[PDB]
């Protein structure tokens, strides 16, 4: 789970 | 070696 | 409407 | 729950009921200068019913 | 008439307890736990389609086949002229660590490791030779023989 | 509003 | 209520043998005399709390000191002591006797 | 003057608890992992028969 | 990324 | 105070009725001519 | 101190579930041509 | 984060 | 994002 | 749920 | 009647 | 009067 | 958007 | 429920 | 459990 | 002689 | 670490 | 890593 | 159980 998805 | 589903910012 | 959505998406992309 | 110096404790699995806990918990002596008086006539009046 | 409002509020609350936004929660949590479920840590074995020359002279080590669990590996037997060599029979030691199929006419042996790393061994009675083909099967390696061309030392019925 | 990773980020107040 | 396995509304997710009895997953305990051995009778004074000797093959942890009931009565009389103190308020020698 | 001997009694209960966590964990976990070890060894003594398939 | 159904103004 | 819960039981019992009427999706039918 | 016990046992039943998800490896199937 | 050794190794705090 | 990933990776490679 | 439906 | 409809419609499209 | 998203907005008092 | 049977003068 | 039905 | 896996 | 599956640094 | 003799022979502390 | 491995190996072969 | 295994 990361914000660059 | 890294499983990124165990990701924590 | 869309303004809440775009504020939310930028605050998502800023916070990984 | 009145003062009964001759209350027997519940042993074994029967100690694992709330009622048996009550029976057992009336016996533990709080060290607040206990005043529960052991009986004096328990060896002369004898009762061997079974 | 305000009782109608309060009640129907707790109504949409009880009957569909999860907000349409809570549903997207349960979806993402499900698929993430499930992706971790399906994830294979370590590096997964490299799918390599190799070719190896089989020598039956005494003193040679038998050919090795790297496998992996639930993954299907192909052995094709080809004589020194590169032609296919149809198979007479085969005997598999430890068939509860590898499932093997073969249509009794073809020249291909189709093996999947049923267990992660328990390795075993296999004999393959071919058509033309007297001496069979020995092969040692080891699963759980850093690569899979996605398909292996075993170049047998002899000459088959096709030249 | 929620992404796919699992963590909840939401805009504060935005009207259109 | 939480101790007893019978009201495990969820599946029995732990050991099915661990239970001290069918009514208690863990033994609550028994009075023990001051020297630490079994206190079967009042006359031998009990002072502590403890678990039963391991006859079921295992000893389950005791969840109580045995003083919760006594302590609760103590708080009771503690919060009655002020009111009775007020109602008491010499008291043995009166002027009516004159 | 009771409070300190209440605390001493509780303190003795923590000694009893320390002796509990000194002893019975050994037997309980040994039983768990010997039931483990038994199924392990039964798994290892298994040796299936090889197979023979004959082509047409 | 954005699920609009989980939207609030 | 309890009238809300009484009508709560009634209103849910009706609402579940409407919703599983809603989930009803019949299959379509065909008649092939002679 | 009992919360430890309940979360452990809960996930123990979860983890046995995951593991005998792992041990299952279904046989591969061979279909032949006509 | 957990490695293939089974021993956990995790970063402390890192943002992007 | 990737900063936590490579930090944890180098931490795992540094500690055997 | 937005107002521009 | 209809004027309630216009009032409610504009109040909806005014509040997202 | 209630829209499709879920929120309820109503006119106050309007007659024809 | 308007449900007119959900109407009230 | 309107009056111009 | 080795640091160069 | 060395079995390393549980390697310990 | 355990050998094939059944006896346990282990290194003390070694990092790489 | 491997330092523990060969250290244990020498410890095992040195102690019969 | 010998060390020269």
């Amino acid at each position: 789970p990361f914000g660059a998805d | 070696c890294v499983s990124m589903i165990g990701g924590s910012r | 409407c869309t303004d809440a959505a775009l504020a939310a998406l930028e605050y998502h992309k800023s916070n990984a | 729950l009145s003062d009964n110096p001759q209350r027997q404790s519940v042993s074994g699995p029967l100690s694992s009921t709330v009622y048996g806990f009550v029976n057992n918990s009336m016996m533990v002596q709080l060290p607040g200068q206990p005043g529960i008086k052991p009986l004096t006539f328990a060896n002369l009046i004898n009762f061997k019913v079974d | 008439e305000v009782i109608d409002k309060k009640a129907f509020k707790d109504m949409t609350r009880n009957l569909y307890p999860l907000n349409p936004e809570q549903v997207v929660k349960l979806k993402q949590i499900y698929e993430t736990s499930e992706y971790a479920k399906a994830a294979t840590p370590g590096t997964p074995p490299k799918p390599t389609a190799t070719s190896q020359f089989v020598n039956l002279s005494p003193g040679s080590t038998p050919p090795v086949i790297r496998l992996s669990q639930g993954f299907v590996s192909s052995l094709v037997f080809l004589d020194s002229t590169g032609a296919p060599w149809p198979i007479a029979a085969y005997d598999l030691g430890d068939p509860s660590s590898f499932n093997i199929q073969w249509d009794k006419t073809s020249n291909t042996l189709m093996i999947q490791a049923t267990k992660l790393y328990n390795y075993g061994n296999l004999a393959v009675r071919l058509r033309g030779l007297n001496t069979p083909v020995m092969l040692t099967l080891i699963p759980g390696q850093k690569a899979v023989d996605y398909r292996v061309d075993l170049r047998v030392q002899g000459y088959g019925p096709n030249a | 509003r929620v992404s796919i990773g699992g963590t909840v980020y939401t805009a504060k107040k935005y009207d259109d | 209520v939480n101790n007893d396995p019978a009201f495990s509304t969820t599946t029995s997710t732990g050991n099915s043998k661990n239970d001290f009895s069918a009514i208690a997953k863990q033994q609550f305990g028994v009075p023990y005399k001051s020297s630490g051995e079994v206190c079967t009778e009042y006359q031998q004074v009990c002072q502590t709390w403890g678990s039963v000797p391991s006859s079921t093959g295992s000893t389950t942890g005791v969840l109580f000191n045995g003083t919760e009931f006594l302590g609760a009565i103590n708080d009771y009389n503690g919060i009655m002591m002020p009111t009775l103190n007020l109602i008491r308020q010499s008291k043995e020698f009166d002027k009516k006797s004159r | 003057s009771s409070a300190e001997q209440l605390q001493a009694i509780l303190q003795k209960q923590n000694e009893q608890l320390a002796e509990q966590k000194y002893q019975q964990e050994i037997q309980q976990r040994t039983s768990d992992m010997l039931t483990a070890a038994t199924q392990l060894v039964q798994d290892w003594k298994q040796v299936e028969t090889q197979v023979y398939t004959e082509g047409t």
